[PDB]
């Protein structure tokens, strides 16, 4: 039951600084070292370097020479990674993982925390209601930045039948859209609501979907 | 001097024998390496330590349809009887310790397709604006596109029978389960919205065309 769990999703200006950090448990951390690595949008993973969880001294890979500075905090089991002077091409999904080494290999990993580096203001979305033997509802998440956002319908007690899509990008704001289907025996006679996070702009929507 | 070399695409027939190549620079060619596996929106996970003897160690949640071999620089991921849930991104990697400096290196991954599934045709869901974005004056038309397979679609949008392409925003296929979905979006005014007899949303996949229209009236 070893976890690695990292902070959220951040939108920074060029030029600002950034603290990742990448929580481990059960496991003493102090005892394995700690890797970093980068994901660009569509692009292969980079290895940036590691940290001695014990000495807490960093190693760098050399095209992460300069900018990028490994900490720990031991006594919170947290690894942090930090960008100074930040460029539109830190652009990328950031990952902490563990190494092991009758074998050596990154044997666990967090799930990943997605920088986005732009000038553009953080836009929470504007979430709109879609109505028309199964029947088809949806929601609109309009013009969110910056990505991701999360849907889930009726708190999470509506699964089967969720169908959430990709983001399109268009001029720095994101959208998408999710759909449920659900017997059209049901609708609308009992209530069904589409529930959306934004978490770079801490916002929660929930919306009703209603007859047009 | 590390460098690992693989090709970024590959496709394999459904239960065909696929074999995935990793190559190490020549110096290095009796190095031992590990392949990770990628999906979208998660991290990679473990597949398999493969040496160069061709031994190999697997991971946890592989099944033992993979194994691993090796002949020179060379280091091969196989997959027996290749499944459509095996469609990933398979990465290699390398570490080396260079005077008490541990180094590792990732190639850039090979994107996996399995061909041969069963085909199926895109079902399209058209939605109209929502009351609520047309009192903002502005109206995007949703086109959900799904149940289809190959992922491959195009999309075009016509207003009255006619091309239109300023506004249409149309994403990349997701899996979901063994078929593909993707969405489509028509942005306009309040006022295009009203003034038009018809807005349809035309889906072409495998080379043939699938329409379903949106009426104002």
């Amino acid at each position: 039951s070893i976890q690695l769990v990292q902070s959220g999703p951040e939108l920074k200006k060029p030029g600002e600084t950034v603290r990742i950090s990448c929580k481990a448990s059960g496991y003493s951390f102090t005892t394995y070292g700690m890797n970093w690595v980068k994901q660009a949008p569509g692009k292969g993973l980079k290895w940036m370097g590691w940290i001695n969880t014990y000495s807490g001294v960093p190693t760098y890979a050399d095209d992460f020479k300069g900018r990028f500075a490994f900490s720990l905090e031991t006594s919170a089991s947290t690894a942090y990674l930090q960008i100074n002077i930040l460029k539109n091409e830190d652009t990328a999904t950031y990952f902490c993982a563990r190494r092991r080494s009758y074998s050596n290999y990154f044997d666990y990993w967090g799930q990943g925390s997605t920088l986005t580096v732009s000038s553009a203001k953080t836009t929470p979305p504007s979430v709109y209601p879609l109505a028309p033997s199964m029947v088809t509802l949806g929601c609109l998440v309009k013009g969110y930045f910056p990505e991701p956002v999360t849907v889930t319908w009726n708190s999470g007690s509506l699964s089967s039948g969720v169908h959430t899509f990709p983001a399109v990008l268009q001029s720095d704001l994101y959208t998408l859209s999710s759909s449920v289907t659900v017997p059209s025996s049901t609708w609308p006679s009992q209530t069904v609501t589409c529930n959306v996070a934004h978490p770079a702009s801490s916002t929660k929507v929930d919306k009703k979907i209603v007859p047009r | 001097q590390l460098v690992l070399t693989q090709s970024s695409s590959a496709s394999f027939s459904l239960g065909a024998s696929a074999k995935l190549t990793c190559t190490l620079s020549r110096q290095h060619s009796t190095y031992t390496i590990e392949w990770y596996q990628q999906q979208p929106l998660k991290p990679p996970k473990f597949v398999m330590e493969l040496k160069k003897d061709g031994s190999h160690s697997t991971g946890d949640g592989i099944p033992d349809r993979f194994s691993g071999s090796s002949s020179g620089a060379h280091r091969y991921l196989s997959i027996s009887n290749i499944q459509p849930e095996d469609e990933a991104i398979y990465i290699c990697g390398v570490g080396d310790t260079i005077k008490e400096q541990f180094v590792y290196v990732f190639g850039g991954g090979t994107k996996v397709t399995v061909l041969g599934q069963p085909k199926s045709t895109p079902t399209l869901t058209v939605f109209p604006p929502s009351s609520e974005e047309l009192k903002e004056n502005k109206a995007t038309l949703v086109c959900l596109i799904s149940n289809f397979s190959p992922s491959g679609v195009t999309v075009a949008w016509k207003a009255n029978g006619t091309p239109i392409t300023q506004g249409v925003d149309t994403s990349n296929p997701t899996k979901e389960g063994n078929k593909f979905m993707a969405s489509s979006f028509l942005h306009l005014t309040s006022d295009q919205w009203r003034s038009h007899n018809s807005f349809t949303c035309q889906v072409t996949h495998e080379g043939d065309t699938v329409e379903k229209s949106l009426s104002p009236a």
